[PDB]
């Protein structure tokens, strides 16, 4: 303690300047405090004061029950000393990630048909925080798979494995502003359907994968 | 002419064809009846190129037309991003009002053009400038239902 | 007619507070409105140094109370920024607008919360400063008080609203 | 106004210690404090109280309108609490950047043209705070045009052959100087050269007269 004993309010050591979540868990920021007798307490996001309510508890531990990408931003917490008004504040970064969310959605419950010989474009709609570092598109056989997420195949064949598929290519990746954020928009190219399959587009990034499967069978429609 | 063959040019994309009569003294400023410069029709039909060359030849970056039109207006309206970045690095007005009161932000928030709009934004767009109907960029993401559009200006709003 | 030289001697009389000067200058047509090469006019002087009389002499002979220097600064600025209380009330009172940017994108409540003049925040807050006004750094007037440990000015720098 | 607290002096957590600007520039150098009463301001230079004039302000915010070389060093700002009349110093260090400049002295010489065949050199002086980070040379032919178009003197096909030497370091003017010398082998065309030279502030350049002549007394 200061040479002077008298009351006063400093911060622990041990305090965090960046944080990083992932969207869905819960949050803790502690503020650790020394001296007496105990600090009163205050938070700020991004300047704003936080109350407690059943999403988040604003106490000697800033609690986000679940966090969500929205609450990314700087929480400023002010500590006073009761007795003498003294004052310290810390700065907290809070990032939220998100592992990568694709917007098509993955249901095979009705399977898609398409007549043979015709030109497709599957696409997968990646949305990730921090941005995916690979989009990766892969197939399968329909024989090798189960028809009924009932993880449809055992093995996945990457589309540079093509042979015995459809011709397919892979386009450079496109950009749409959606929701306010930049997606990225992936798109494989079936050149002529004759080969049943399934197609998996998977998304990678710092914090987590997603995937989406995509039924393609095809069927010959006559006169 | 050589004017009136230079706008036909610049709004026709004649890359090769504009510097031949550029060497033969063409006005770079020359005007058409619309108030059209050769900078506004090349920028309205996206001629990258050209749009380079007549900007730096002496362009007027800020002529308006006959109807307060920049050549950011044209190139904004018609989602030629590329072209607009030309226009914005070589000083146009990013919050240039047409006879309507219209900024390059109420053309583009308009028509829907998203990217277009956080070009705009991004150098200095005001998002709550109001056209002579009272209407902001975000009063048109409303009246259209463009929900994404809301969503890119409601957080500067 | 016209005395070009008369606008270059009011502006340092502005500056050094010589109060009969200004008063001399302007009888004889000093143009209260000359600026000189950094963009200062006699307003930003007078106010910059906290000289009230002048301040006042100025403004009520047309003054424009919202020029802007080479840097973007408004005579609000600088009087926020130096502490000069009654010269702020004055130039609020002749119309100064509150929330004027300079090249950086400060505010005069930006200035003022940075150098930590907490009354002069006040009365820019209490004559509708916004708060929520980001520099070209991201920085908000909370962000810039926080950054120097000034936690009471941080408690002052809320919305009125 | 403000709660009235114990008096106290200190600086903000965010005072600057160093502080660089370009030649030219208006410097701010604010004195950011904490406590109440507000404080008295007083800089220093020198261990010399800083007086304000038309040039330069010293209050809560030093400010220099057009930054010289000269105003390099360290200024010492001292809060002064106006009730309990405690102290706090603190010490900011100016640095103040040069753009390149390229001595007329060196490149001037008494020689209206150089014999043909022979080897001469031209040299290039070059002071800037920081030191030039490049020295570059070009050429063009007088016929060939203050021109819109120079080539670097890698390229020998219509001029002379010549090699750049690496940069050397001398005091001349009681200040450390680069010095870029071009070395033309054998004087056979007449061209104008160019030396350009770039700092982390600017760029300078100057552009030399090369005139080739067979007439001589041999
Ligand atoms: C519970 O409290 C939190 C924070 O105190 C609220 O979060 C706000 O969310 C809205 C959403 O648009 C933001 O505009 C606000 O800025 C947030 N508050 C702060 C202080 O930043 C949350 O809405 C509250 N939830 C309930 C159900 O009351
Ligand atoms: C479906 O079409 C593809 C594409 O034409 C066929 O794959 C070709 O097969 C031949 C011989 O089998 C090869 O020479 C080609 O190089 C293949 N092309 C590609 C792009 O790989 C495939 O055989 C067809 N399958 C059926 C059942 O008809
Ligand atoms: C969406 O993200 C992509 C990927 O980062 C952006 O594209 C990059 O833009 C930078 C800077 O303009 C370029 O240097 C890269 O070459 C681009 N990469 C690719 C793969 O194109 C894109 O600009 C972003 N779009 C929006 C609207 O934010
Ligand atoms: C939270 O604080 C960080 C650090 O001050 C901010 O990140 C800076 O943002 C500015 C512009 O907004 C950038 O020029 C800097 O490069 C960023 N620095 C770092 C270290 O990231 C961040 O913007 C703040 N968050 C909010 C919501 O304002
Ligand atoms: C403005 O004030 C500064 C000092 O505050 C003056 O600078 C001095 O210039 C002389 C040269 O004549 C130097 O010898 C001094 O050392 C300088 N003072 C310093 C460096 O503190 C400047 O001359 C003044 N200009 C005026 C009064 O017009
Ligand atoms: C300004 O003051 C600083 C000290 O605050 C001087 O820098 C010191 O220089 C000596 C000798 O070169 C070193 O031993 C110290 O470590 C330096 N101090 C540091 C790095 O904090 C500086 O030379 C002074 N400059 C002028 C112009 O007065
Ligand atoms: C003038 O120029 C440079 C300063 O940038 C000095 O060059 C340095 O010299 C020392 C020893 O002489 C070497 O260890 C460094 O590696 C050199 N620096 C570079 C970038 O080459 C030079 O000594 C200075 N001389 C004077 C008298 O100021
Ligand atoms: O790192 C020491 C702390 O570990 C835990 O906190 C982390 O894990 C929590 C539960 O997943 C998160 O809510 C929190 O944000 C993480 O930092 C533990 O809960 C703390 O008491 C420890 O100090
Ligand atoms: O001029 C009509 C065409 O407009 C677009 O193409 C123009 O704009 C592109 C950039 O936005 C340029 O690359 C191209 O040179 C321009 O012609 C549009 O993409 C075309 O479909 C239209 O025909
Ligand atoms: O005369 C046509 C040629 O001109 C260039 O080459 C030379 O021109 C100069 C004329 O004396 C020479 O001194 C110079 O050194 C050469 O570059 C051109 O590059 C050639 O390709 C032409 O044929
Ligand atoms: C070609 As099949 C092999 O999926 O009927
Ligand atoms: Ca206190
Ligand atoms: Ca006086
Ligand atoms: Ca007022
Ligand atoms: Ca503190
Ligand atoms: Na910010």
């Amino acid at each position: 303690a200061p040479l002077a004993e008298k009351p006063f309010v400093a911060f622990g050591s041990g305090m965090e300047s960046l944080v990083e979540a992932t969207v869905g868990e819960r949050v803790r920021i502690p503020a650790k405090y020394l001296g007496y007798p105990p600090p009163e307490i205050k938070w700020y996001k991004n300047g704003i004061p936080l109350e407690s309510n059943h999403t988040i508890k604003a106490g000697h531990v800033l609690t986000i029950m679940e966090v969500s990408e929205r609450d990314t931003g700087n929480y400023t917490v002010i500590l006073t000393n009761p007795i003498s008004k003294e004052k310290q504040s810390h700065v907290v970064s809070l990032v939220v990630y998100v592992p990568p969310q694709i917007g098509e959605k993955s249901l095979i419950s009705p399977v898609d048909s398409y007549q043979y010989g015709t030109t497709q474009t599957l696409t997968c709609t990646v949305y990730a925080i921090p941005p995916p570092h690979h989009i990766h598109w892969y197939w399968q056989l329909e024989e090798e798979c189960a028809n009924e997420n009932p993880y449809p195949c055992e093995e996945w064949r990457s589309v540079e494995d093509f042979q015995g598929g459809n011709k397919i290519e892979v386009n450079k990746n496109q950009f749409a502003l959606i929701e306010g954020k930049n997606k990225t928009v992936s798109t494989l190219v079936i050149q002529a359907a004759n080969v049943s399959a399934l197609y998996k587009c998977e998304a990678v990034n710092k914090v987590g994968r997603g995937e989406r499967v995509i039924s393609f069978h095809v069927t010959r429609h006559h006169h | 002419d050589l004017g009136k063959k230079l706008l036909e040019a610049a709004r026709a994309g004649q890359d090769d064809e504009v510097r031949i009569l550029m060497a033969n003294g063409a006005d770079v400023n020359a005007h058409d009846q619309n108030g059209f410069t050769p900078l506004h029709l090349a920028a309205w039909y996206g001629h990258l190129e050209i749009v380079g060359v007549l900007l730096k030849n002496g362009a007027d970056v800020n002529a308006f037309d006959k109807y307060g039109f920049t050549p950011l207006h044209l190139a904004a309206e018609e989602g030629h991003l590329e072209v607009v970045e030309v226009l914005l690095k070589y000083g146009a007005d990013v919050n240039a009002k047409d006879e309507h009161g219209s900024t390059p932000l109420h053309l583009a928030a308009d028509i829907g053009h998203l990217e277009i709009v956080e070009v705009l934004l991004k150098n200095g767009a005001d998002v709550n400038a109001q056209d002579k109907f009272g209407k902001t960029a975000f009063d048109i993401s409303i009246d259209n239902g463009n929900e994404d559009l809301a969503e890119i200006l409601q957080k500067l709003n």
